[PDB]
């Protein structure tokens, strides 16, 4: 009996309606000519590499696959679905059936049937596949990431793995806006040179392959100009631009104001009104431009309820196609209930974009952001129709919270950000994945201490037992119990650590070493802490002077390490030990 | 350096 492996996205309708068959070595392979090109593509790269040949002839003892969209007559599919249909789905949607020895996909588009196949990809492991119904589509149209980060850019090889990755995960969005390549913002004016130019060939190439929306951003508020000849220069240069980049494939661009002195919300809001019409409209194919103005949080946006200046004639002028984004309460925040969405969709007159300051690391650079989507209203669909998560300047461990990011932006109401981030470490660590939470679980939070705070608090099970123990030890009670469970526990972060540390690959332990390093450290000093405790209960001073200097030894390395972890945890229970009781 |  087949059961259905770990899915990401979670799809929408999904029942099991048999006990699961095992795909034969070689398939029937129906409607392929027809079907979407990427879609199929897809497919064959997956069969090619779980040894799954393709019949140059039907034969009826071998399972038989049908591939299409909706908008292709083909009657073969429509006999498989058994009385499903994607007919009736929003865009991208899909259905899937396997049934009796027969898999079928169809596509509402073609975006649809490739997402339909990243579903195929998930459901088969060692040839076994389950018996299931599908229907499946997303709650927000636009779905990625916008490369924004202040820092060292991505690669071209991260860049290509990332663009790889969303479309496993149904991510249609990637914008190209990194802050530190001066042709984006610090130099804009200036064209890309032929090399650079090959790099993006390919970046735009492999986009379209996964069917991503490969965004180019520019950010021209350092220094642009707006009256006379040089904003008639100026504005050309923003044309010329783009069109060497339309001329290569990119059919989407964003225009940036963010974290400029310049001020002047009118004269942002015509050069995109512009642009939309000699550039986006004028050419037809070009999906709608994105921005985001110099007041981008509701903090800068909004004083008693009211628009700032800014704000208010930023509003006004834009034209109401433009997809502006917003990063919610503040810059870096705990939460975007639906409230905040309704105000400011409210002033803007249009659903909004949202462009989510996690897990960007660029503010506080000592540690990873490792945890899930959190504090995102799950209604937020009703006013927010385009969410892009700002990534770190560490591509691989970025994926886990990308990952979370996908299930969370396909299917918003369903969304439990535990299961989730759960599901993510399960899929993307494997045989480490139960290591790889321990250590995880103790870097979600981020605080600079300052303005920038976000993220699912630091390990919060481990927290209300040091809590707890403080009580039992200041309350006199029994605490021998709780003293066990928690060596239990930070043996188990060393253990954790060091097996990761052993046998990560170098993709992910390059990124994170350090912090490991760090953990193991402060493990060894909450175990003397406890020691210390332990002493300090039997009266016993040498065995306390000596967990003493221990603990101070864990903490003073970690207190000078570049390395940032578990702060208001395993650091803190160090700091609080060495505070009498 | 960063926002805010
Ligand atoms: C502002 O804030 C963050 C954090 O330092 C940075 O990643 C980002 O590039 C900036 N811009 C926006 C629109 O959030």
């Amino acid at each position: 009996q087949v059961l259905v492996p770990n899915l990401n996205p979670t799809p929408e309708n999904l029942e099991v309606v048999g006990d699961g068959f095992k795909i034969t070595s070689s398939i029937n392979l129906v409607g392929e000519e027809e079907a979407d090109e990427n879609a199929v593509n897809a497919l064959r790269e997956f069969l090619t590499a779980n040894n799954i040949e393709i019949n140059s002839e039907n034969d009826p003892n071998s399972t038989t696959l049908i591939i299409g969209e909706v908008d292709d007559d083909i009657p073969e599919l429509d006999e498989a679905l058994n009385g499903t249909t994607a007919e009736n789905l929003k865009e991208e949607g899909y259905a899937l059936v396997s049934n009796d020895g027969k898999i079928a996909i169809e596509g509402k588009d073609g975006d649809g049937t490739f997402y339909g196949v990243q579903t195929f990809k998930q459901l088969v492991k060692e040839s076994n596949i389950p018996e299931v119904n599908i229907t499946d589509y997303p709650t927000v149209s636009a779905r990625g990431i916008v490369e924004g980060f202040y820092g060292t850019p991505w690669t071209h090889q991260d860049r290509l793995d990332q663009i790889k990755f969303y479309g496993e995960n149904k991510l249609n969005t990637y914008i190209y806006a990194p802050k530190d390549d001066p042709y984006h913002r610090e130099k804009w004016r200036e064209p890309y040179p032929e090399s650079e130019m090959q790099r993006m060939q390919e970046l735009i190439n492999a986009s379209a392959e996964n069917k991503v929306d490969f965004v180019f951003g520019i950010s021209p508020g350092i220094d642009i100009r707006f009256d006379g000849d040089a904003g008639e220069e100026d504005f050309n240069h923003l044309i010329t631009k783009a069109e060497s980049l339309y001329d290569m494939g990119v059919r989407s661009f964003a225009i940036y104001w963010d974290n400029i002195q310049d001020k002047s919300a009118a004269k942002h809001a015509q050069v995109l009104n512009r642009f939309n019409e000699e550039f986006v409209k004028a050419k037809g194919d070009v999906k709608p431009l994105i921005t985001v103005p110099t007041e981008y949080d509701t903090g800068a946006m909004v004083s008693n309820g009211q628009p700032r200046a800014y704000t208010r004639i930023f509003a006004e002028t834009v034209d109401p196609s433009i997809e502006v984004m917003w990063t919610g309460p503040g810059v870096v925040t705990n939460e975007i209930p639906l409230s905040d969405a309704q105000l400011i969709s409210g002033i803007y007159d249009r659903n909004m974009a949202v462009w989510w300051n996690y897990p960007v690391t660029d503010y506080f650079k000592g540690k990873l952001a490792l945890g899930p989507m959190h504090g995102l209203d799950k209604g937020l669909n009703q006013y927010v129709d385009f969410f892009t998560v700002n990534p770190m300047e560490h591509a691989e461990l970025s994926k886990i919270s990308i990952h979370t990011a996908a299930d969370y932006s396909w299917n918003m109401d369903n969304y439990d950000y535990d299961k989730a981030w759960n599901r993510a470490i399960d899929m993307l660590y494997g045989d480490l994945a139960e290591d790889m939470k321990v250590f995880a679980n103790h870097s979600t939070r981020m605080d600079n201490k300052t303005w920038a705070k976000s993220g699912r608090e630091d390990a919060p099970e481990l927290r209300a037992k040091m809590d707890e123990l403080w009580n039992k030890l200041s309350s006199k009670e029994d605490a021998s119990a709780l003293i066990e469970e928690l060596y239990g526990e930070f043996a188990r972060m060393e253990e954790a650590c060091n097996n990761l540390k052993a046998n990560l690959p170098e993709v992910a332990l390059e990124e994170c070493s350090r912090q490991l390093d760090e953990l193991i450290t402060l493990a060894q000093g909450d175990k003397a802490s406890l020691d210390m405790i332990v002493a300090q209960l039997n009266e016993d001073t040498e065995a306390y002077e000596s967990a003493k200097e221990i603990a101070q030894n864990k903490l003073n390395t970690a207190l000078s390490s570049f390395a940032v972890i578990s702060e208001k945890v395993a650091q803190s229970f160090i700091q609080e030990a060495l505070s009498f009781a | 350096a960063h926002c805010g």
